[PDB]
């Protein structure tokens, strides 16, 4: 299994202190006050489709994104080697179980304000000692750094090979036909975080590939006419459902491996992400694997924010670093119908009528979020909702060479 | 086989003897045993965590 990991905490914009306050440390859905497996908690139980959402976690992506910011203050041993207290709250033991007010016997130092610390899991010995018992901190801490390295939308990662899907996980996806992807994510989830994995398994294998399938189905080049290996994903009509796309099996076509080996990082370049389901079930499928196996290689500086440029163990500019490509959702999903229409599965009619719908919907996630912004103004002091600008909700990015990829991908 | 894991048939405990060849086998040398002395130990059982 694999035993080291690094990381990097979030950043303030412009604030001087991490924006998350103790009614937040006390509401967490999980256990009392403990972070850790806890980013689906909040769900596990379920009644129909509406999204979960409250007054003080306004979005999808509001509960994730405020213990992003409440593990930033309190991850020093993997920076300073020591376990420190802020405002008077520190871990219950060594093992970092659970958050606790501070005992009046031996109060560990005060932790000095700071961001975008670089994280490794080497400067805390006992991590390695209690690897059985700490496991979940690898995936969680991961997935902060994932979320961290981006203004604008969780960064993760897509790869194919050569070789068609071995037959071991073929055995494994069957277990999984007919259930939707954001119940994959849970369950993706749920598989990396309680016990350490080897990177080498027909589990997180399986994963792998379920993430790369679902964004040739998100691109529409995967559909019930071309299929990756008898699998793709069925979608709803996006005036009802926008979001119910669940796994199916077919008898039909496949599509042909590529010529060589693919692979490369993904964001979301515009803000609707944090009210859209999907866009969070991908991102946390894809960072799960990632957590276990750790990142393949380093992520290209260019398009990333500033405090992202050049992270010790995370991004780079040199020979082996892979780039990363960005997309907006209304774009992707012309294009998807495009495809759809150009593989026979609908007329071009239908197609004017589903970009029309789905532009429609995307409006009301604009118009959701920027009016919930307001209602949350950062300097309030907790950050339920990440800001932007009315003007990110135009930009393309580069969803040309996304789907550029995806038919490279699979052919 | 010391240290893997294997399975239990409760209702009946004979399959026990069938379901894991060559765990435990005697070091005779019949057609059979020769066999077995060529299994690997660790395709016994459960293979992940």
């Amino acid at each position: 299994a694999q035993r080291q990991f690094f990381g990097l905490t979030y950043n303030f914009y412009g604030q001087p202190a991490p924006l998350f306050d103790l009614n937040d440390l006390q509401e967490l859905a999980g256990c009392y006050a403990r972070p850790w497996t806890s980013r689906f908690s909040h769900l596990a139980i379920s009644t129909g489709s509406l999204p979960v959402w409250s007054a003080r976690y306004p979005s999808v992506a509001s509960r994730n994104i405020i213990v992003n910011t409440l593990l930033g203050a309190h991850l020093n041993p993997f920076a300073g080697g020591q376990v420190t207290s802020h405002q008077g709250i520190t871990w219950r033991d060594p093992v970092l179980s659970s958050l606790a007010p501070v005992p009046a016997i031996q109060p560990p130092p005060v932790w000095a304000v700071a961001e975008n610390v670089p994280l490794d899991s080497n400067n805390y010995p006992t991590y390695v000692l209690n690897l059985s018992s700490m496991w979940p901190i690898n995936q969680d801490v991961h997935i902060m750094t994932m979320w961290a390295l981006s203004d604008q939308g969780p960064i993760y990662h897509l790869e194919v090979p050569v070789d068609p899907m071995p037959a071991a996980t073929t055995a494994a996806l069957m277990a999984y036909i007919g259930v939707p992807i954001a119940h994959l994510a849970q369950t993706a989830y749920r598989f990396a975080g309680q016990l350490p994995q080897s990177p080498d398994s027909t589990m997180v294998s399986t994963i792998r590939w379920l993430s790369a399938i679902w964004f040739g189905s998100l691109t529409g080049r995967l559909n019930r006419s071309r299929t990756c290996n008898g699998f793709y994903f069925e979608f709803a009509k996006p005036a009802l459902n926008p979001d119910q796309a669940v796994l199916k099996w077919n008898d039909g076509a496949r599509a042909a491996p590529p010529a060589a080996a693919q692979s490369s990082y993904m964001r979301c370049i515009s803000p609707h992400w944090q009210h859209q389901i999907v866009e969070v079930a991908g991102a946390l499928m894809s960072q799960s694997v990632t957590a276990v196996t750790g990142l393949p290689a380093l992520i290209d500086e260019a398009t990333l924010p500033a405090w992202s440029q050049g992270v010790a163990n995370l991004t780079g500019n040199g020979q082996g670093v892979v780039p990363c490509l960005d997309y907006n959702p209304v774009p992707m999903a012309a294009a998807r119908h495009l495809q759809w229409r150009q593989d026979g599965l609908i007329t071009a009619a239908q197609e004017a009528q589903l970009n029309n719908d789905y532009t429609a919907y995307a409006l009301t996630i604009e118009r959701h979020l920027t009016a919930m912004l307001v209602a949350n103004p950062i300097a309030a002091g907790r950050m339920p909702i990440q800001p932007f600008n009315a003007a990110d909700f135009g930009q393309a990015g580069q969803t040309a060479a996304a789907v550029a990829l995806a038919q490279a991908m699979f052919v | 086989t010391s240290g893997r894991m294997i399975r239990a048939f409760e209702g009946r405990p004979e399959l026990l003897a069938l379901a894991y060849p060559g765990r435990a086998v005697l070091p005779t040398q019949t057609k059979n045993a020769q066999f077995l002395s060529t299994a690997i130990a660790d395709r016994i059982g459960r293979l992940d965590r």
